[PDB]
């Protein structure tokens, strides 16, 4: 067996939405209505390509 | 019964016995084969059909 190839640390840094989930909760219709596309293409990825590494852009 | 009907009544059983000895003979050599390599209809043991396989998309992605 081969090595499990692992993105770097500084791949995996994004600013992170760091509120709570009550936070998510109230603004979570208007945010799928707002956020579909990013959301709906990130999600098209990670059911085609079963892989969280293939998907982090 | 005359001699010559007695004789080629001899030769019309020597053909069907001799080709039911060669089938017997071959019948053993690949059932051999087949049980021993598992490429033929005979010794062919089940195995779990892929039909039964669901590829809908999952709650879950990675799977």
């Amino acid at each position: 067996p081969g090595i499990v190839e692992l993105p770097s640390l500084e791949d995996l840094k994004v600013q992170e939405v760091k509120v709570s989930s009550s936070v998510l909760k109230a603004a979570a219709h208007h945010y799928g209505a707002q956020c579909d596309k990013p959301n709906k293409e990130f999600m098209l990825c990670r059911w085609e390509e079963k892989d969280p590494r293939r998907c982090l852009e | 019964d005359g001699p010559e009907k007695n004789y080629e009544r001899t030769m019309a059983i020597l053909q069907i016995e001799a080709e039911k000895a060669e089938l017997r003979l071959k019948e053993l050599e690949v059932r051999r084969l087949m049980r021993a390599r598992g490429d033929g209809p005979w010794f062919h043991y089940p195995t779990i059909d892929k039909e039964l396989i669901d590829h809908s998309p999952k709650a879950t992605p990675d799977n």
